RNA sequence: AAAAAUGAUGAA
RNA sequence: GGUGAAAUUCUUGGAUUUAUUGAAGACUAACUACUGCGAAAGCAUUUGCCAAGGACGUUUUCAUUAAUCAAGAACGAAAGUUAGGGGAUCGAAGAUGAUCAGAUACCGUCGUAGUCUUAACCAUAAACUAUGCCGACUAGGGAUCGGGUGGUGUUUUUUUAAUGACCCACUCGGCACCUUACGAGAAAUCAAAGUCUUUGGGUUCUGGGGGGAGUAUGGUCGCAAGGCUGAAACUUAAAGGAAUUG
């Protein structure tokens, strides 16, 4: 009784997306990202910058006939942090509470089971 | 002097393990020195919890866990507060709390 | 309108660096079951009622 | 006794060409001139005609192998991967 | 001074030495 | 004579009259006097075997390979060279295959190649170390030996040729648009000097 | 310049009959031109669904189901068994310290030319009464345990059509059996196929698809 | 995880 | 994208992001431990082959065949060297954007050699337990790995009737750990660093205040880088260890 959608938020530092698309995943519906709704540079991966986002994106979800949405979180992943960046339950909770029916939730962060040599170096980022 | 009897690590019949690398400044560090920490946490925020429950289309969901083992260097580990410098006697006590 | 009546039902305490902003927690009047962490400026007392501008914003900066 | 401390078989060419191109070509031309086992006679008695030409001395046999040693490693490797390629063609 | 760049630093003079007394001989 | 990699003289009984027939192979390396060879679209998977290139599985190694089906041999013929066979096409009736050069080619199916690797491997590897053997390399192929340098010339024999030092003047990447007599140097270089620093 | 979402058409997505609830969800493509058709830009995709949602049960919310879409009648779209795979939630709270993760992996093709990579996945058990801190195995019991898991993972994949093997799949015989062949070599706790992906398919011999769908 | 260099000689 | 903040870069020729594929090289997460194996350096995907090894069991066999070792020999992280293959990633050098008084530093973006492999070299590390090896004895305790013994112990298809896992009690061997030192030590601490002025179980190697200096020179090994061996003149009253108070 309900359109699914998917999605599909990446949630890293420097930024968040926010990128419904159809079940297959090959269609795109508002693919937004918190770095169109600040214009700080550094604000782009705020919560407030995921929030606007997400609710830009579930407003272009309705009127095209989205109504729920599975939800798969996403970290840079790879050999990069593979923690979640502070935008991803904003945008979560932006999505929960602008409307949209939310189901099936799942993090999808690449994790290898092993790697290419991480960046920084021996002795890593000294600060 | 010697500062600890396990000299900053846990590696005593082997000689060579292997390096992992810090999460937070990528260092290079023995696994067996590495601090060590498991994030086991809800996927949905404790103050979203309500509202993605209400939302949900599901009426009993089980709202999933994140697992992610944690490595830090030592020098990351004291920055960001996991461990702390601690007393002469107090550094002998292994157990976790 | 853009405009959010919350009632502070606890304080939570103090925040910023100089200790000039209060973690509270407010309840919304529209609805008495939705509450909401905000930082406030003033003095604020318990039943104080608050003026939300925005009303989705968690706040950071806790203790 | 020993003659040579370390030239051996390129003493024949004096102090020219360099010490580097000299020890390339010692090595290359002990591996052509060595005696090598017969695969089918099991004797020691397969020497180079011409590049890539193997003849044992016995049994007169003839095999094609590599310009200055009988078989190659890529000769040997291609060997393998063509016998497990046939194993599991014809199972 | 670090005991490993004077080992450095040492070895670079060496080179040189040896250099110049080569040129020498 | 003029070849690294050594010929094998294999004789057929000819199918249609009674009598033999001597062809000329190219060896592949670990084929011996006295072996039987087998070529045809139902030969076995052995080293010296000739085969169609879509009768072979992934990965096979295979030498004197067929650009069209017929034509005899052409691809990977010098000592030490290969093809190796990297995938099929079934529905096109084609195979894909890797060139000694890296070049991925796409052949009919129907072409033939023979399995292993071409004799003679590792000729290069040996230093000549001396201009008479590389005399009497080139004294059994063809006369371009030896070299004689452009900026050693005059003006009128060669376009590097004059000038109060030997040096070409102007840069010796050529184009290929260039004409005869003008295609001295690096011919439509795409880039020059060593290779990744 | 132009609303991009005026050309779509919201086809419908079917399960097979190897399955619960056949209506899976709905997606888009755009209108078909002389130029480009719908069929092509429809056929190949996959769906990725809960087998919870394809069973109409709570236990099955891991172990998650690819649907690959084999061709578009009408506003239909017929899929196929495609791959199963368990949620990363699963796989990280059962890989747990002090114990053995045992692993196992073939590569097997079914009655019909339908090859596939079978994954399994178990985990070693404590007794009850046993006090010792970990209950490891001793790399002895986990060959045999991974020799035995091999065996019948091969034994009941290539007895069976793509469409039986799923149908096995669903009701979870596969790790009992499993369970019932281990229990006189070390106890198991997580005893789970984890994921099954397809490696080479036959022909499309459509006739198949639609005995799937009817 | 912004920046922060230096401090003449002897002197119960 | 990236950062403390930026910029260098990419981007309506569609970047980033989503999906379906493919290629390549490298790695072997989670499980993973005060756990295992190896002479050390080291060693973590599956399966097959090849030889090896410790411990345990042994009313098997030989009978001193042993311990430590100048000379001599094999192996020996990383980097580095020669030549071929490979060359995804990261990344000396280099190039650039920042920061800064400067900043060819830290931070950012790239990026050569290198990183991987085959065949040869090199022979060095805080190559560390900064504790040579062999042997004997001296204190309480609980875990753990491998092997063995016992229990009329539990548990699994049939509920002692086709045999693993677990439990209990011992034992040999091992990685260790906790408490305390009767003892030792300058102390830190140590179960050996004890059995040392009540000074002797066997044996090898090394040191003799700090610098000059692991330098010069000679020899020797190495393709080189350099390794090994290795002074003197001269200079100087401390340098150094472990703790105490500030």
């Amino acid at each position: 009784s309900q359109v699914f959608g998917v999605a599909r938020i990446y949630a890293s530092f420097n930024d968040t997306f926010v990128h419904v698309t159809d079940l297959s995943g090959k269609e795109t519906i508002a693919r937004v990202t918190g770095g169109m709704k600040v214009k700080a540079d550094r604000d782009e991966s705020s919560p407030y910058a995921a929030m606007l986002a997400a609710q830009d994106v579930a407003a272009k979800c309705k009127e095209v006939g989205i109504t729920a949405v599975h939800v798969k979180i996403r970290a840079t992943g790879g050999t990069r942090t593979k923690t979640p960046g502070p935008g991803g339950q904003a945008a979560l909770r932006a999505l929960a509470r602008s409307g949209l029916r939310i189901g099936r939730i799942e993090d999808v962060t690449p994790v290898p089971s092993d790697s290419t040599r991480k960046k920084g170096g021996r002795r890593g980022r000294r600060l | 002097p010697k500062k600890r009897a396990s000299n900053g690590r846990n590696k005593k019949g082997r000689g060579h393990v292997k390096p992992v690398r810090c999460v937070n400044c990528s260092k290079s560090i023995p696994k067996d020195k590495a601090i060590k920490r498991m994030a086991i946490r809800n996927i949905v925020e404790a103050a979203a919890v309500r509202d993605l429950s209400e939302a949900s289309v599901y009426p009993e969901y089980a709202l999933p866990k994140t697992y992610n083992k944690l490595h830090y260097c030592v020098s990351c580990a004291i920055h960001a507060r996991i461990v702390r410098v601690r007393s002469r006697e107090d550094r002998k006590n292994r157990a976790p709390p | 309108t853009p405009v959010t009546l919350a009632k502070v039902i606890k304080v939570l305490g103090r925040t910023g660096s100089r200790g000039g902003v209060t973690q509270v927690r407010v309840e919304f009047l529209e609805d008495t079951s939705r509450t909401i962490v905000r930082n406030v400026k003033g003095p604020v007392r318990e039943n104080d009622i608050l003026v939300l501008m925005e009303s989705e914003r968690e706040a950071r900066r806790l203790r | 006794a020993k003659r040579t401390k370390k030239v051996g078989i390129t003493g024949k060419y004096g102090v020219r060409y360099g010490s580097s191109l000299r020890r390339q070509v010692k090595k290359l031309e002990i591996q052509q001139h060595a005696r090598y086992d017969c695969s089918f006679c099991g004797k020691k008695t397969v020497k180079r005609g011409a590049a890539g030409i193997w003849t044992c001395s016995c049994c007169k046999k003839t095999v094609a192998g590599g310009a200055y040693t009988v078989s190659t490693a890529a000769a040997a490797t291609v060997r393998s991967t063509i016998r497990r390629l046939r194993e599991m063609v014809e199972a | 001074m670090r005991a490993k760049w004077r080992k450095k630093r040492t070895r670079r003079l060496k080179r040189k030495r040896r250099k110049v007394r080569a040129r020498s001989k | 004579s003029g070849r690294g990699a050594p010929l094998a003289k294999v004789v057929f009984r000819d199918p249609y009259k009674y009598r033999l027939r001597e062809e000329i192979f190219i060896a592949n390396e670990g084929v011996h006097t006295g072996q039987f060879i087998y070529a045809g679209k139902k030969a076995s998977l052995n080293v010296g075997n000739v085969l169609p290139l879509g009768s072979v599985p992934e990965g096979t190694i295979v030498s004197n390979v067929e650009e069209k089906p017929g034509d005899r041999g052409a691809l990977a013929r010098a000592s030490g060279n290969y093809v190796i066979i990297i995938g099929h096409n079934p529905d096109e009736n084609k195979t894909r295959v890797r060139l000694p050069s890296g070049a991925k080619k796409v052949i009919s199916s129907d072409a033939r190649g023979v399995i292993g690797v071409i004799a003679g491997g590792g000729r290069v590897d040996k230093p000549l170390l001396k201009a008479g053997r590389a005399f009497h390399k080139y004294r059994l192929k063809r006369n371009s030996w030896p070299k004689t340098r452009g900026v050693a010339m005059n003006p009128v024999d060669h376009p590097h040729g004059g000038g109060n030092h030997q040096h070409i003047g102007k840069a010796s990447t050529i184009s290929r648009g260039a004409v005869s007599g003008q295609k001295a140097g690096l011919i439509a270089a795409r880039r020059t000097g060593l290779l990744r620093g | 310049v132009v609303d991009p979402f005026t050309r779509k058409e919201w086809f419908d997505i079917k399960a097979p009959s190897t399955f619960e609830n056949r209506n899976v969800g709905k997606t888009l493509v755009n209108k078909s031109t002389g130029l480009k058709s719908a069929s092509d830009a429809l056929k190949g995709r996959v769906v990725e669904v809960c087998l919870a949602d394809l069973q109409g049960s709570e236990d099955h919310s891991f172990r998650k189901i690819k649907l690959r879409v084999d061709e578009v009648q009408g506003k239909n779209l017929l899929t196929n068994f495609h791959g199963m795979d368990f949620t990363t939630d699963k796989l990280r709270s059962m890989v747990r310290k002090w114990q053995t993760l045992i692993e196992a992996n073939v590569t097997v093709k079914t009655s019909d030319d339908y090859v596939l990579r079978i994954f399994a996945i178990a985990f070693t058990r404590k007794q009850a009464n046993q006090v010792k801190r970990h209950s490891y195995a001793q790399s002895s019991h986990i060959r045999a345990i991974r020799k035995v898991i091999s065996e019948i993972l091969t034994k009941e994949v290539q007895g069976s059509t793509l469409a039986q093997l799923t149908s096995k799949l669903i009701p979870e015989v596969i790790n009992k059996e499993i369970e019932n062949a281990t229990k006189d070599i070390f106890p198991l706790q997580n005893i789970h196929v984890r994921k099954v992906k397809l490696l080479k398919q036959p022909k499309f011999d459509v006739g198949a698809l639609m005995a799937l769908h009817g």
